[PDB]
């Protein structure tokens, strides 16, 4: 808050606007980068409510209707297991979200094979 | 958004343009009266700052006077008249960004205070932020201009 | 040992933070590390200059922070884009790619 | 008044193992759950400690160089020591600090004092004899098988004189107890002056004179850093010299 | 900016000085460009029975402004007591001349 | 003088770490273009053209 | 080994201990790029004589 040091840095020029539109560019970035990931389908899919799939389990890799957080078993470990002008900025992808992503993608593999990759 | 951007037209997205600063209100002096709950300016023997002052859970040792956090940044602090122990939360600092169309389309902006609560500034409250200026609606539709923590804003009047 | 991968991230996201936040506590060759102790101590003419070096010092450490932090952000998307190769032809097709 | 002790019995100084006391808080600031380094002077873990025997016949008053710091270990019972000599050349040429605790209150006192070669107090069933020029003086509250267990950590910095105290309820026969108590900044004082060379003072038992059963250690400061724990209460549990050993650095 | 001053006072005609003059009659900004000049005039501006024609502020509530002139002959308050516009105890005359 | 000269010094090295970053960067994705290669091309035949 | 040149080298903070963190990481990145395009088989094989 010392404005006669922010006199000082004004002397510097546009520093600071180039950290922030670095940070802007890699905060965008990481976003992108989710959504390459995981957001390759546009039809959210379903898995049938009765799981005959010939003999083949998939439930530790389903979402789990009894987690509030709808999560697979899988997921559910995974994300128990990973552990001054600063600011966090959100992603845009909540992980609700994203596991409904992988959902739609594990239900559309299971469902449909490789059809649904490349059309219906 | 104008000034920011170094330009007269604007293209639709969203656009960091300001950093909100909670003013400071009072100087509170205890080596005058100790004034708690608002961003203030805290000088407590020797130590400076400005933050919000709350009553402290943590209990100091009698030999104690300051408290750190992992990053060395002094969180906790006892006052001298009265032997009590007061969290310094930092003020609400946050980043300004405007939502808009593009000005061929429309003039109508929305303001997002990154990290703020709506108490401390069509205002909706999400996880990014403080949003200011748009009608919050239960539809769902693409994500046109991202607001974050799966909110998107749209034009259609602003729409979060 | 099995999640180091994305443990590795977090740490060094976090350890990149507590650097820079750390960085604040150094005066650079200054009287102080803290400007309100300068602005108080000194007149103007000799707080400037000290209030300079600390400017200098806090301006190389938040250089230093964003240029690692775009280094990190190249490895980062390079993983992503590896990703989102693996999503598309191991999920959404059988890959006769060998490993 | 001085009186000449020449009743004492010739024996060498012993030596024993610090274990891992000696740590103390290096600042008055609360820290919850985190590891501190710092560097400070500190006293090494696991080092060469100085003992010295009180017990008949034994009467172990020396004056022995200050350093950068002094660590008073006390193995006492019955409150036989009551305070310190410190100064530079010991006599009225210089100034120099008196630390005593009586029957009613602890004075410290900054002034030129002639100190006795054999300084002492006793107890019924003499450690100056003059003092010229006062600069300081503070009245506070007093500090105090064996039964207590004393640290203290005198250190010369900037002028002030920190004393670090810590009390300790043990039950060991002869030896220091091994285990890790930290100690407690007890008082600071603007004191200004230089001191080189410290002096312990006892107090004799009558009933010619006969010594209580008291012995002490003293331990010297080197400066070095210490990663210290703090717990969610805000107390030192545990400590680490990064040169001690590799495992440890 | 033509003025008379001491002979000791002639290091305070400078940027970023602390001193009397400096401070309650002529203030230079730190930014200052220009020149000083300073020449003695004891043949001409000093008198054997005392040149008393000219005056320095002795006495003001504030530092002044870089190029800033008071000429206000106002009263000056030196302690808790009012004055009025009137002399008295601890009221005194803010101009006192040279000797 | 020793102010200089550190932070002369010191610009020195943080150019020479991160062009060593930067250079460190291409290289790893040269050696995982190489071991792509390895896995596909070496324990396998790879229909992927050129 | 000027002893007051790490004394006022010691005023900049944890700069020397981050280049240091970054050149280790690099030298550990050749061993695992070398782990990784090399060591892709854990046996072994040796041609008929
Ligand atoms: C699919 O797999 C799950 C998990 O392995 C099976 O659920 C188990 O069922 C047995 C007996 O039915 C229980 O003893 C286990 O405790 C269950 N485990 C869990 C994690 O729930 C399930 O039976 C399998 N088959 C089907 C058709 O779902
Ligand atoms: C106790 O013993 C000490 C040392 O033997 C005495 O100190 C000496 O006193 C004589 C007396 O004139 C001096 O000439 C010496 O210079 C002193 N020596 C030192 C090293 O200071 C002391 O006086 C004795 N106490 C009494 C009461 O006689
Ligand atoms: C302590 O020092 C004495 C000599 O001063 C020596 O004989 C003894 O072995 C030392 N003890 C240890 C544990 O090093
Ligand atoms: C202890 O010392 C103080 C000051 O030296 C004195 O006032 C007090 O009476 C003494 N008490 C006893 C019991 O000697
Ligand atoms: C110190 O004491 C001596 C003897 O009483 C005296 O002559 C001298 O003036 C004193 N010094 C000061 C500074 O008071
Ligand atoms: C302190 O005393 C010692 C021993 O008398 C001496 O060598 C040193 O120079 C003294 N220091 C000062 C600052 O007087
Ligand atoms: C901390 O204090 C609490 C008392 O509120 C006590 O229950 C707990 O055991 C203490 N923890 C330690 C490590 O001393």
């Amino acid at each position: 808050d010392s404005t006669e040091c922010s006199n000082l840095l004004l002397q510097y020029g546009s520093f600071c606007t180039q950290l922030n539109r670095a940070l802007t560019g890699i905060a965008v970035e990481q976003d992108k980068n989710t959504q390459e990931v995981f957001a390759q389908v546009k039809q959210i899919y379903k898995t049938p409510p009765i799981k005959d799939f010939g003999g083949f389990n998939f439930s530790q890799i389903l979402p789990d209707p009894s987690k509030p957080s709808k999560r697979s078993p899988i997921e559910d470990l995974l994300f128990n297991k990973v552990t001054n002008g600063l600011t966090v900025l959100p992603p845009l992808l909540t992980d609700e979200m994203i596991a409904q992503y992988t959902s739609a993608l594990l239900a559309g593999t299971i469902t449909s094979g490789w059809t649904f990759g490349a059309g219906p | 958004t104008k000034c920011t951007l170094k330009s007269f037209t604007v293209e639709k997205g969203i656009y960091q343009t300001s950093n909100f600063r909670v003013q400071p209100t009072e100087s509170i002096v205890r080596f005058t009266n100790l004034v708690k709950n608002k961003c203030v300016n805290f000088n407590f023997n020797g130590l400076t700052g400005t933050g919000v002052l709350t009553e402290s859970n943590k209990k100091f040792l009698p030999f104690q006077q300051f408290g750190r956090d992992i990053a060395d940044t002094t969180d906790a602090v006892r006052d001298p008249q009265t032997l009590e122990i007061l969290d310094i939360t930092p003020c609400s600092f946050g980043g300004v960004s405007v939502i808009t169309p593009g000005t061929n389309t429309s003039n109508q902006v929305a303001v997002l205070y990154q990290g703020v609560n709506c108490t401390e500034v069509n205002v909706f409250q999400t996880r990014a932020g403080c949003l200011i200026g748009a009608e919050h609606v239960n539809n769902s539709y693409e994500c046109d201009i991202p607001i974050g923590a799966g909110i998107c804003a749209s034009y259609q009047s602003i729409i979060a | 040992s099995a999640l180091g991968k994305l443990q590795d991230v977090v740490n060094q996201n976090a350890q990149a933070l507590n650097t820079l936040v750390k960085q604040l506590s150094s005066n650079f060759g200054a009287i102080s590390s803290v400007l309100n102790d300068i602005l108080s101590r000194l007149d103007p003419p000799e707080a400037e200059v000290q209030i300079d070096r600390l400017i200098t010092g806090r301006l190389q450490s938040l250089q230093t922070y964003v240029t690692q932090q775009l280094i990190r952000a190249a490895e980062i998307r390079a993983s992503a884009n590896l990703a989102a190769t693996k999503m598309s032809e191991c999920v959404l097709g059988q890959s006769k790619r060998v490993d | 008044q001085c009186v000449n002790l020449t009743t004492r019995t010739q024996l060498p100084p012993a030596y024993t193992n610090s274990f891992t006391r000696g740590v103390y808080y290096p600042d008055k600031v609360f820290r919850s759950s985190v590891l501190h380094s710092t560097q400070d002077l500190f006293l090494p873990f696991f080092s060469n400690v100085t003992w010295f025997h009180a017990i008949h016949k034994r009467f172990d008053n020396p004056v022995l160089p200050f350093n950068d710091g002094v660590y008073f270990a006390s193995t006492e019972k019955s409150n036989i020591i009551r305070g310190w000599i410190f100064g530079t050349t010991l006599d009225s040429k210089t100034q120099s600090l008196l630390i005593v605790n009586n029957a009613t209150n602890v004075v410290i006192k900054v002034c030129e004092f002639q100190f006795c070669n054999d300084p002492f107090l006793g107890v019924y069933y003499r450690v100056y004899s003059s003092a010229n020029n006062c600069t300081f003086e503070y009245v506070s509250q007093p500090f105090l098988n064996f039964k207590n267990l004393r640290e203290f950590v005198f250190k010369n910095i900037d002028g002030y004189f920190k004393i670090y105290s810590k009390h300790t309820p043990i039950n060991l026969v002869r030896d220091l107890p091994q285990g890790f108590s930290a100690l407690e900044p007890l008082v600071d004082l603007p004191i200004g002056i230089n001191i080189t060379r410290f002096q312990t003072l006892l107090a004799l038992h009558r009933s010619g004179w006969t010594a209580g059963a008291a012995a002490y250690y003293v331990g010297y400061l080197q400066p070095r850093t210490f990663l210290l724990k703090y717990n969610e209460n805000g107390t030192i549990t545990d400590a680490v010299d990064c040169a001690l050993d590799p495992l440890s650095e | 900016d033509s003025f008379v001053i001491r002979g000791d006072e002639v290091r305070q005609i400078a940027p970023g000085q602390t001193g009397k003059i400096a401070d309650y009659n002529y203030k230079l900004p730190d930014d200052f460009t220009g020149c000083v000049i300073a020449w003695n005039s004891n043949n001409l501006d000093s008198k054997v029975g005392g040149n008393y024609n000219y005056r320095y502020r002795l006495f003001r509530k504030s530092n002044l402004k870089p190029f800033e002139r008071d000429i206000s002959t106002e009263i000056y308050q030196a302690g808790s007591t009012p004055c009025n516009g009137v002399a008295g105890f601890n009221c005194y005359f803010p101009l006192q001349s040279y000797g």
